[PDB]
């Protein structure tokens, strides 16, 4: 519906609940690590520990200084509910369980 | 050895044709754009004929007269046959292998003789 | 696929192609027992079977086989010049076997050209195929042609009549360069085969160490590659196979 | 247009820097060829294209001139330098020569 | 010191390994990059 490609380099391909996923990007790597699960309370995630697993290391390499989200409806006019955090540089106190695991950790 | 025989030519009256098979001699010659030139007797020779490898048969736009140029491509040698010869004709024919800037007419053959008189020596 | 199959274009619109990262080995290719030329510049390939390219680029056209040699850094010729132009850093080699076998067309092979009437030297990889009627002279071409001004295109009539000199061989420009990214293709990567309970040496997609290797009761996540311990030691590696 | 040539007859002696004009009128030095011709010889390919020497025949002949006054340059007349020389003005119809520039060794 | 007043020579193209500080290897091999044995004919 919208794509216009051109010059193109390369390209891949493969209420009920939250969806998570982290973008660092380092070394040419957008790497993208991810976990999701309901929420009963659809209003807001509740205060529960997780850990987000490595997805993918796309080899993009490309200075990137900006994003944006996209959603749909059905037609509203080519103008001519989540939220999202921010990086930074820490140091963190992981715990591993017996499987090894990110029980929780301190900041 | 890149060699045209300027052949053909012969004693004339100054109205019938005559022909000049400059035969190829010693060339692969179906790449170039064969030129040609005339020499009145004592003088020097002014650019007439110019056939083309890529077509073009043609001559000297201030003698674009009768005269008929042609490649026989199975022989590969131009044809400059003097078809209906005048006065003005009164030279000495000869052809030539040209390129335009690339090259420029440059091989040569020895000479082809238009004995355009009825007069025999 | 971008090497041994069907017909091309003419080399005065000589095609482009790009390559991925697949790995790769010109060895397992080198020697093929085809490449009437591998004329190789930037290194053997032998050699740079793992070289690692962030871009690999092929060519490849219809000409009279000699032009091989226009095709050396450092040529001239009205092809070499108005047909296409190596640079003298082309990091690559010339691969090329033959056309007249399957170019021969033996009333004449056509199908590809040659701007031999080009006004500019080729710049190194123009892939301009701008077509135009120069000025064999002065006579103010704009189109015209007859005399003092001619077109471009001539004919690449290839026969089995006229001789190899004159006859087609295919030909392949190979070209690669390696930026600053995470590079493509990188060459091999060997295999040996699981040698355990006794002393050995192991390298295990880069991971290098000595030691016995044996089974182990663990089980980590589907996306981990080796386990340490508290003193940040490798002792569990997920057999990269 | 006509060219035409300075020392129409020059009867110079051999190791001179022999030097032919040619003035032009529509100004071709896109071009401006340059011959000599044995008599008895078809004349063939000195100098043509702005300066570029056909080779063969040696580099004495330094080829220059352009505007509407071309000349060519020959460092030294020599043994072999007596023949009749034609400077050709081309790129047109006029595709022409020198009116047989003679230069007479002597 | 660059002497160019009288600047043959040859050295060497391929082979195994290179050698150890002063050793000598002339020699008139193929080293074929590919199995080719070529014995005395190239
Ligand atoms: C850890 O592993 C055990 C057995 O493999 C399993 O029963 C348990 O659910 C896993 N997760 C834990 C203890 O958080």
């Amino acid at each position: 519906v919208y794509s216009s490609a051109n010059n193109c380099t390369f390209e891949y391909v493969s209420f009920k609940n939250l969806r998570e996923f982290v973008f660092k990007n380092i070394d040419g790597y957008f790497k993208i690590y991810s976990k999701h699960t309901p929420i009963n309370l659809v209003r807001d995630l509740p205060q529960g520990f997780s850990a987000l697993e490595p997805l993918v290391d796309l080899p993009i390499g490309i200075n990137i200084t900006r994003f944006q989200t996209l959603l749909a409806l059905h037609r509203s006019y080519l103008t001519p509910a989540y939220y999202v955090g921010y990086l930074q540089p820490r140091t963190f106190l992981l715990k591993y369980n017996e499987n090894g695991t990110i029980t929780d950790a301190v900041d | 050895q890149v060699q045209l025989q300027q052949w053909g030519a012969g004693l004339l009256k100054p109205s019938e044709t005559l022909s000049l098979t400059c035969a190829v001699y010693g060339g692969s010659f179906s790449d170039y754009f064969w030129y040609w030139i005339r020499q009145p007797p004592g003088k020097g020779l002014e650019w007439i004929g110019e056939i083309n490898h890529s077509g073009s048969t043609n001559y000297n736009p201030s003698l674009k007269s009768r005269v008929s140029i042609s490649v026989d491509t199975s022989k590969n040698q131009f044809s400059l046959k003097l078809s209906s010869v005048t006065a003005a004709d009164t030279a000495v024919y000869y052809c030539a292998r040209g390129q335009g800037y690339g090259r420029v007419l440059l091989w040569f053959g020895e000479w082809g003789q238009g004995t355009l008189v009825t007069v025999s020596s | 696929e971008v090497f041994n199959a069907t017909r091309f274009a003419s080399v005065y619109a000589w095609n482009r192609k790009r390559i991925s990262n697949c790995v790769a080995d010109y060895s397992v290719l080198y020697n093929s027992a085809s490449f009437s030329t591998f004329k190789c510049y930037g290194v053997s390939p032998t050699k740079l079977n793992d070289l690692c390219f962030t871009n690999v680029y092929a060519d490849s056209f219809v000409i009279r086989g000699d032009e091989v040699r226009q095709i050396a850094p450092g040529q001239t010729g009205k092809i070499a010049d108005y047909n296409y132009k190596l640079p003298d850093d082309f990091t690559g080699c010339v691969i090329a076997w033959n056309s007249n076998n399957l170019d021969s067309k033996v009333g004449g092979n056509y199908n590809y050209l040659y701007r031999l009437f080009r006004k500019s030297n080729l710049k190194p990889f123009e892939r301009d195929i701008s077509t135009e009627i120069y000025q064999a002279g002065s006579t103010p071409c704009n189109g015209v042609e007859g005399f003092n001004c001619y077109f471009p295109l001539q004919s690449y009539g290839f026969q089995p009549t006229n001789g190899v000199g004159y006859q087609p061989y295919r030909v392949v420009v190979l070209s690669f360069e390696l930026l600053h990214a995470p590079a493509t293709v990188c060459g091999p990567k060997k295999s040996t085969n699981l040698v355990k309970n006794k002393c050995v040496n192991f390298n295990f997609n880069g991971l290098t160490g000595t030691g016995v290797l044996t089974e182990s009761n663990k089980k980590f996540l589907p996306f981990q590659q080796f386990g340490r311990d508290i003193a940040d030691t490798t002792d569990a590696v997920r057999d990269p196979q | 247009i006509v060219l035409t040539q300075s020392p129409a007859t020059l009867s110079l002696s051999p190791g001179e820097r022999a030097t032919l004009s040619c003035r032009a009128s529509q100004s071709v030095s896109s071009y401006l060829a340059w011959y000599q011709q044995k008599p008895g010889q078809a004349p063939r390919l000195l100098i043509y294209d702005a300066s570029n020497r056909a080779t063969g025949i040696p580099a004495r002949f330094s080829g220059s001139g352009s505007g509407t006054d071309f000349t060519l340059t020959i460092s030294s007349l020599e043994p072999e330098d007596f023949a009749v020389y034609y400077c050709q003005q081309r790129s047109n119809w006029i595709t022409f020569g020198q009116g047989t520039r003679l230069e007479i060794k002597r």
